[PDB]
């Protein structure tokens, strides 16, 4: 499930991602890829997906769950995010952003 | 700039005939272009006066001459005022335009030049 | 003795307005400080009348000019005549940098009175960024955003500056709130440091359009120049009443009429037409830091044309060379301001490089090399 | 060209009826129609302008 | 003509007296002129044209 | 009816008959070049958009002032 | 620099004579249509090259860059602008 | 940018309030309220334009006051604190159809339909965007354009894709005057009308311009009469230079 | 008697700028403060009710009226310290009094 | 001739604040005009920057 | 120590009638109560969210 939390009026997405989604987003090597970045790099615990759900093209909101890599499809110019949110199809330059996230315990994260 | 810089380098132009050959024609062409003399002006009257220095070179003006240059200077405000331009006696002919300025202002700056090294003299 | 020399106070009112001695022969372009003056009281009465019907608070900001221009008497006259006198406002102040450049109005003994202009030019466009940001249309809030973030690229402590002068992580309602109180403040700045320029400027008088002294041939300023300024005035005043009632958002961007919205970007974000041509200098530089540099740089460098100007003769008007090379200068900001427009795109990628490299290089190269030439060639020439 | 009791020529502009109160009425109608335009002018422009002071629409509604 | 003078200008008191006067009546003329000229230019568009169906 | 509709069909057969020809001459290419296989799987797929503006833009400058003398 | 009235700092001025006549004497619009056409024509037709050429040969340039520009997102300049970035 | 992606510019239209002497045609205004009200106020909001507005611009005080107060509006609360609704009256701003953002873009498949009430200000065209716009969907999408899901193609809108369908059909709205209701009358209509309801001072600010162009241009040439004269001594002065 | 006059303007400035300041805090006393304040103009004959629904920009003090005195009590205290500045150039023509009301010019200091 | 006398600014500075001569004997009562200087800096400080907060 | 107290008589005698309403629950916090505290109060009550996606 991804959950959206505004935050600063920008929404955020917060997904629980199963074993085999972190597996799918472990496979896609780094070198093909707009903006270069492994999930290690992305989530500081593999089970907390947590991004800013601004499209990085222009700024609108993806709609997740759809896409063609399965995760966030943005409905304005149709561009693709990942498992991790890296992007992989469409006009949008970076993947979505990362905002300062820390767990102060295992079942609440600050933002 | 300082009048000194002026006449120096053009003094090496003058001496260089392959400089002045090339050089020479285009100055007496750029002064046609300039048009200060449509306005009944020499090219002294030109030269920026206030500074310390210049102060000094218009009063070492012989009286004649100073009193010549602010007519100048007033029928060429009036031209400029009038947008009209000289016609007749008032057009500064090209043997009229004598550089009655350049020797005073080259004797003050010599002065205030030779003042700024010798302020900075070294007994050996 | 007359009262009007005698009284302290008077005697001051006179010394600058009524016995002043000008120069016989200044030109129309002597008229464009009258006009700034003209302008910069238009923006005192219709800003403080805003400021009346304004409400700072982001939730009611954009509700206050939309209360402006439908429910007060004459509000849309109001708001019209202050968003365009800002238009005009640079329209007058380039013109008046323009006859400075041209004339050689920086030159000693003027360079103080030029040097205190340069600061007029960037309160000038301060006061103009904050007060496009009260609006909170989308340009207000995505103008407020990216500027800002520019500050960003100061080394080490950019993105602390920031948020210090946001108050908050974001462009939000306590960045209105103080850009509110710092644009009222702003002309005020404006004025007093209009009337240092003039103070500094009466030691050596106006510079006049022959370069000359005006010492041997002088005018009292009334009746001459304040009849020659009325002309000026009703010029304006035409070309400001075509603006404000028949075409008021000519000059303007429509985003602006759309309420800020922290998600939605604009199509594109392009500030107002006076910041253009610096616009286009950020953009050529790569780096953001170097960009930034470029950007203050190219307002500064105008500190620097006392220095470079080696001519003897002061202003073009005896210098074809000169007037040439002024000409390419002028037209060339004029291209910077139109590729500050464009998108960032081929071919205006490597042209807006182009014409930035030759507007520093005008103050650096070209305007030394040029100057000292003329100066050979009057005094060869004459000979 | 020497003399300085020979006037220079102003024929060109001098008008023949100069003296006349015909001459400088003239001259001060046109000075006193640019005072009634900038009165009236001056007027209108603080009488509008003020008026947005007077209660707005949604205030007397 | 002199008779006019002397009684309208001479005096700036006067003069400016028949200034405002003259500024009053253009004000309130004016506004009548362009009233009916923009009526007659904007015929058939305007409210009052159109208020007298309701 | 709609006086638009004429007045657009109009335009079309006479003035922007070159534009009009340009846009079916395109539609044409891009109906063939989609009706074959693999057309999914190609890098570039070609619209019709810009003869589409062409035409418009012709058809709207030849129109404008006619359509609102008939409302 | 600049004194005042009585002392404006003008070197001595002897020997001119100045001379005008009153604005109620003179016709303000004395030769004004001769200066309007003849005098305008004179001083714009010495002024002409200095707006003639940097106006003319900046808006050259800004004519190639739009019209570049233009064509290069059209379907025809779909590859100038693939090498372009 | 492509040209899909800025939009094809809309056509210049001559609209009556174009010219600087012209006012808004008030009956086209009128008509246009009628087919805003009939046909956008099912989506789009006018939030600024209080009832009053319309009177004396469209309608007399008692068409606007009867459309007011069919309505209900928040009342304040009751004296055991219970809330209460009222009939609307003059003061009363025309409601919108949705409560909140979320509702209208749960209502138009994600797309938020935007207020109008600057809409003709706040867009590069005014009411020639929007008659352009509303006039301009294709019957068929031009061979090649992929649609987005739920998206209308219009080429005046940038992108292509909008989530606004075409709307104004032959006949949906029955106008009183007897006008025939064609497409192109009815966006005619409504652009004028969201054009004054953008700038509804046009009509007064025309006019004060019109006094103003005359005053200014006199006192310009009578100002220049003036420097004229107070100059004259300075332009005629001549000079006899004798060296000493 | 120059510099003195103008500082009786000064002093009626300040009166009017605390007064307005003392307005937007909009508490209870900055209420009916406005309103007994601003309806003493309503003495002033034929006129004065008039000129009160103008400042006030109404027809009792609320909001139009808190909006206008923001920006009037922004702006007077620059109008104040603009003629405390005039008043001291009056001053500089006769220089500073002392308190032995002779003159000073027989013995000054920096 | 010193700066603070040559220069037209600074010697505005100069006139009021420095070589301005005043007499010999003020006593402390002489002392509020400065103090009334201190409250109008202290009210434009405080003052805008309540404006930065204040609706 | 009083002041905490003093929040327990608001809370349990004069919040029936009367309100606090310019106190936050962050107010609280590292005055009287420590945050884990403060959250507990805050939690208990329900507040008006944004709408939800139908709106
Ligand atoms: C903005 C707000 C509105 C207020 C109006 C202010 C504008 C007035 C102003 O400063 O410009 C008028 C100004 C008239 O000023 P002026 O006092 O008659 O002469 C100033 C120059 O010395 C005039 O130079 P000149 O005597 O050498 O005459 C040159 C001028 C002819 O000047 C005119 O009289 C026109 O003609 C041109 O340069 C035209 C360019 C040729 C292109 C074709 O017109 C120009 O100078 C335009 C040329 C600028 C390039
Ligand atoms: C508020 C903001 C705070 C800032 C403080 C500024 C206040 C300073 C000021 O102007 O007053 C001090 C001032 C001391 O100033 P001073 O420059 O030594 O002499 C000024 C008098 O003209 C010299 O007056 P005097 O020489 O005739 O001395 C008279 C003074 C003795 O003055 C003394 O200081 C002792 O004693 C009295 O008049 C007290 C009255 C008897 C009450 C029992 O205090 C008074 O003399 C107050 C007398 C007022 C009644
Ligand atoms: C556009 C390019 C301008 C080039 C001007 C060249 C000179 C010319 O022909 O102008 C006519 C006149 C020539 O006047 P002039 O004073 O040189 O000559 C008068 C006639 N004589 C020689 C007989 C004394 O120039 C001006 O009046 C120039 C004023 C400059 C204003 C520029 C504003 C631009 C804003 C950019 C800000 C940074
Ligand atoms: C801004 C508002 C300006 C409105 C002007 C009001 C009428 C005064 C006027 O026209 O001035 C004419 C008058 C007279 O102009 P004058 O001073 O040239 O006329 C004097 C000579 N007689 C009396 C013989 C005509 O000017 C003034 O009195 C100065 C006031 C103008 C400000
Ligand atoms: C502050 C902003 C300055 C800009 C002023 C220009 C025009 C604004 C005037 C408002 C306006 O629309 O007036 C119109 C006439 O314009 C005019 O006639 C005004 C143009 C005249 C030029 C200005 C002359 C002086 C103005 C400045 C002086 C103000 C203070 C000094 C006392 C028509 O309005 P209306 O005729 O319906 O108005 C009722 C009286 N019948
Ligand atoms: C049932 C829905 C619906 C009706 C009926 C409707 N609209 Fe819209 N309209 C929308 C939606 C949804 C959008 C936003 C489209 C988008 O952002 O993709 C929109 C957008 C617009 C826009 C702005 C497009 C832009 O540039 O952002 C205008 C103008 C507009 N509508 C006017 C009208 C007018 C005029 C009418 C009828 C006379 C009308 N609409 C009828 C739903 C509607
Ligand atoms: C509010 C903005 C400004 C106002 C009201 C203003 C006003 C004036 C006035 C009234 C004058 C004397 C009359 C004239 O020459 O036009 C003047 C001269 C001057 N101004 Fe400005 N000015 C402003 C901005 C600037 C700026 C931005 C600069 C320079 C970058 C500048 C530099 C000068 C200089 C050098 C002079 C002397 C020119 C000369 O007479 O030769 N001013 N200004
Ligand atoms: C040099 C002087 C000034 C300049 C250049 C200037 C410029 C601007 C600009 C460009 C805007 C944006 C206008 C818009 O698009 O709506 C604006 C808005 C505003 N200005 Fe100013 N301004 C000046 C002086 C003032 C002053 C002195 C006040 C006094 C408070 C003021 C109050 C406002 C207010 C309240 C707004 C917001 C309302 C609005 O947008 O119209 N301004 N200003
Ligand atoms: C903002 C308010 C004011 C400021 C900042 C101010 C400042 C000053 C200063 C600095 C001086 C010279 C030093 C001194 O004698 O204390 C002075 C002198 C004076 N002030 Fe004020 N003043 C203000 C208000 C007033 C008022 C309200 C008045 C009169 C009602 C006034 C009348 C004078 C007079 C007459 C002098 C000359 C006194 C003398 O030296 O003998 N001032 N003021
Ligand atoms: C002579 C200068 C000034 C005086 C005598 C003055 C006086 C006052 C007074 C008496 C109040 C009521 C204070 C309260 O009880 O809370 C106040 C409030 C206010 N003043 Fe001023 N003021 C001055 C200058 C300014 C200036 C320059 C600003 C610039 C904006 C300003 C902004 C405010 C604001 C925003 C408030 C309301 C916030 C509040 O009440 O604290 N003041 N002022
Ligand atoms: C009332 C006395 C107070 C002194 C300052 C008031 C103003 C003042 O000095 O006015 C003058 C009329 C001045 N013009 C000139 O110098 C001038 C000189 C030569 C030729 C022309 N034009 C040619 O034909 C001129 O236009 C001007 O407009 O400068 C304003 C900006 C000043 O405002 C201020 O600095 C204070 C504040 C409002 C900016
Ligand atoms: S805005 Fe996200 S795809 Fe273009």
């Amino acid at each position: 499930k991804n959950v959206i939390i505004k935050w600063r009026g920008k929404p955020i997405f917060i997904r629980h991602r199963t074993s085999e989604e972190i597996e799918e987003a472990n496979e896609v090597n780094v070198a093909t890829l707009r903006d270069p970045q492994t999930d290690d790099e992305r989530v500081q615990k593999p089970e907390w997906l947590v991004m800013i759900g601004v499209c990085t093209h222009l700024g609108c909101v993806p709609i997740g769950e759809a896409g063609d890599f399965g995760g966030w499809f943005c409905p304005c110019h149709g561009s693709h995010y990942d498992i991790s949110g890296r992007i992989r199809r469409g006009p949008a330059p970076l993947n979505l952003e990362i905002p300062e996230y820390d767990f102060a315990d295992a079942e609440t994260l600050v933002i | 700039a300082s009048i000194t810089s002026v006449v120096k380098t053009s003094e090496l132009i003058l001496k260089s005939p392959l400089l002045s050959k090339i050089v020479v024609p285009l100055a007496k062409t750029y002064v046609k272009f300039s048009g200060y003399r449509q306005l009944g002006f020499k090219m002294n009257d030109l030269i920026i006066e206030e500074t310390p220095n210049m102060q000094l070179a218009l009063r070492r003006l012989p009286p004649t001459e100073s009193y010549d240059r602010v007519y100048r200077l007033i029928r060429a405000t009036q031209f400029s005022l009038s947008h009209k331009l000289a016609t007749g006696n008032d057009i500064t002919k090209p043997e009229e335009d004598d550089h009655y300025l350049i020797p005073y202002i080259l004797d003050v700056e010599a002065e205030a030049f030779e003042k700024d090294a010798l302020d900075n003299l070294e007994v050996v | 003795m007359a009262l009007r020399k005698k009284n302290s106070l008077l005697n001051m009112a006179n010394s600058y307005v009524l016995d002043s001695p000008q120069p016989s022969n200044l030109n129309y372009f002597w008229n464009f400080g009258s006009l700034l003056a003209l302008c910069l009281v238009i923006q005192l009465a219709t800003g403080i009348t805003l400021a009346m019907h304004y409400t700072s608070h982001a939730s009611l900001a954009f509700d206050s000019v939309e209360h402006i221009m439908r429910d007060v008497n004459f509000g849309w006259f109001i708001r019209y005549a202050h968003a365009n006198t800002a238009s005009f406002f640079f329209i007058c102040i380039y013109a008046h940098m323009g006859r400075n450049i041209y004339y050689g109005s920086y030159k000693t003994p003027r360079v103080l009175p030029w040097s205190i202009g340069v600061i007029i030019f960037l309160l000038l466009i301060i006061t103009a960024f904050m007060g496009y940001v009260l609006v909170f249309g989308q340009m207000s809030l995505w103008g407020a955003t990216v500027i800002c973030n520019l500050v960003s690229a100061i080394p080490w402590l950019g993105e602390d500056i920031v948020h210090f002068l946001w108050g908050g992580f974001s462009v939000g309602n306590p960045t209105l709130q103080r850009f509110f109180a710092l644009h009222y403040l702003m002309p005020f700045v404006l004025a007093v440091f209009a009337l240092l320029h003039l103070i500094a400027l009466h030691t050596a008088g106006s510079s006049n359009p022959l370069g000359i002294t005006s010492n041997v041939d002088k005018l009292s300023m009334h009746p001459y120049y304040s009849f020659k300024d009325l002309i000026t005035v009703f010029a304006f005043l035409l070309m400001f009443t075509l603006f404000v009632f028949f075409s008021p958002d000519k000059l303007g961007h429509p985003d602006n009429y759309i309420p800020a919205n922290p998600m939605v970007t604009p199509a594109s974000i392009v500030p107002e037409w006076y910041l253009l041509p610096f616009y286009a200098i950020l953009r050529a530089i790569p780096d953001k830091l170097g960009g930034v540099i470029a950007m203050v740089a190219a307002i500064l460098i105008l500190l620097i044309l006392p220095i470079v100007d080696r001519s003897i003769i002061r202003g073009n008007a005896f210098k074809p060379i000169s007037k040439l090379l002024f000409g390419f200068f002028i037209c060339n900001f004029l291209l910077l301001g139109v590729l500050g427009q464009v998108h960032i795109e081929p071919p205006f990628i490597v042209l807006g490089q182009i014409c930035t490299i030759f507007y520093f290089s005008y103050f650096l190269i070209l305007l030394p090399m040029v100057s000292t030439i003329e100066n050979i060639f009057f005094y060869i020439g004459s000979l | 060209g020497k003399s300085t009791y020979k006037i220079p020529d102003f024929t060109p502009y001098l008008k023949k009826d100069r003296n006349t109160d015909a001459n400088r009425l003239f001259s001060y109608f046109m000075i006193g129609s640019f005072g009634m335009l900038s009165a009236a002018g001056a007027k209108a422009t603080v009488q509008d302008f003020l008026s947005n002071m007077s209660a707005s629409a949604d205030v007397l509604a | 003509a002199t008779t006019f003078y002397n009684v309208f200008v001479k005096r700036n008191s006067a003069f400016v007296a028949t200034i405002l006067a003259s500024a009053f009546v253009f004000d309130m003329t004016f506004e009548t002129a362009i009233d009916n000229f923009w009526d007659r230019i904007n015929a058939g568009k305007q409210w009052k044209d159109i208020r007298h169906k309701y | 009816p709609d006086p638009a509709i004429a007045l657009h069909e109009a335009a079309a057969e006479g003035p922007c008959h070159d534009f009009k020809h340009h846009f079916d001459e395109c539609v044409e290419r891009v109906t063939k070049a989609q009706e074959a296989e693999d057309y999914d799987h190609a890098e570039y797929k070609e619209d019709c958009v810009e003869e589409f503006f062409h035409l418009q833009h012709c058809i709207n400058d030849n129109t404008a002032d006619k359509l609102f003398r008939v409302l | 620099y600049m004194g005042w009235w009585g002392h404006m700092g003008s070197p001595p001025q002897k020997g001119i004579a100045g001379y005008t006549i009153s604005p109620f004497a003179a016709r303000p619009f004395a030769g004004v249509v001769h200066a309007a056409i003849f005098n305008t024509f004179r001083r714009t037709k010495n002024q002409a090259l200095f707006v003639i050429l940097p106006v003319s040969f900046f808006y050259y340039v800004w004519t190639q860059a739009s019209e570049k520009n233009e064509w290069l997102y059209t379907k025809a300049g779909r590859h100038e602008l693939a090498k372009a970035l | 940018m492509t040209a899909a992606e800025h939009g094809l510019h809309p056509a210049e239209y001559p609209w009556p309030q174009n010219g600087m002497l012209s006012t808004f045609d008030h009956a086209s205004l009128r008509r246009g309220y009628q087919v805003y009200k009939e046909v956008c106020a099912a989506c789009h909001s006018l939030d600024r334009i209080a009832w009053r507005n319309l009177v004396g611009v469209t309608h007399t005080t008692d068409e606007a006051k009867a459309f007011a107060e069919e309505l209900e509006y928040d009342d304040e609360p009751d004296d055991e604190g219970n809330p209460r609704k009222r009939p609307g009256k003059l003061a009363d701003y025309i409601p919108g159809p949705y409560p909140n953002e979320q509702a209208a873009r749960a209502a138009n498949q994600g797309a938020l339909p935007p207020d109008l009430s600057l809409i003709a200000k706040a867009r590069h065209g005014g009411a020639d965007y929007i008659f352009a716009l509303l006039t301009g969907y294709p019957d068929e999408p031009p061979a090649g354009v992929v649609l987005a899901p739920g998206m209308n193609y219009n080429p005046y809108f940038p992108g292509g894709g909008i989530g606004m369908a075409r709307t104004l059909f032959d006949g949906v709205v029955e106008y009183e005057d007897g006008t025939p209701a064609t497409t192109s009358q009815m966006a005619k209509d409504v652009a004028a009308f969201l054009t004054w309801a953008a700038e509804p001072e046009h009509d007064e600010r025309k006019k004060l311009g019109l006094k103003a162009i005359i005053v200014i241009s006199a006192m310009l040439g009578l100002s220049v009469y003036i420097k004229k004269f107070k100059w004259s001594p300075i332009k005629n002065r001549k000079f006899i230079y004798n060296p000493p």
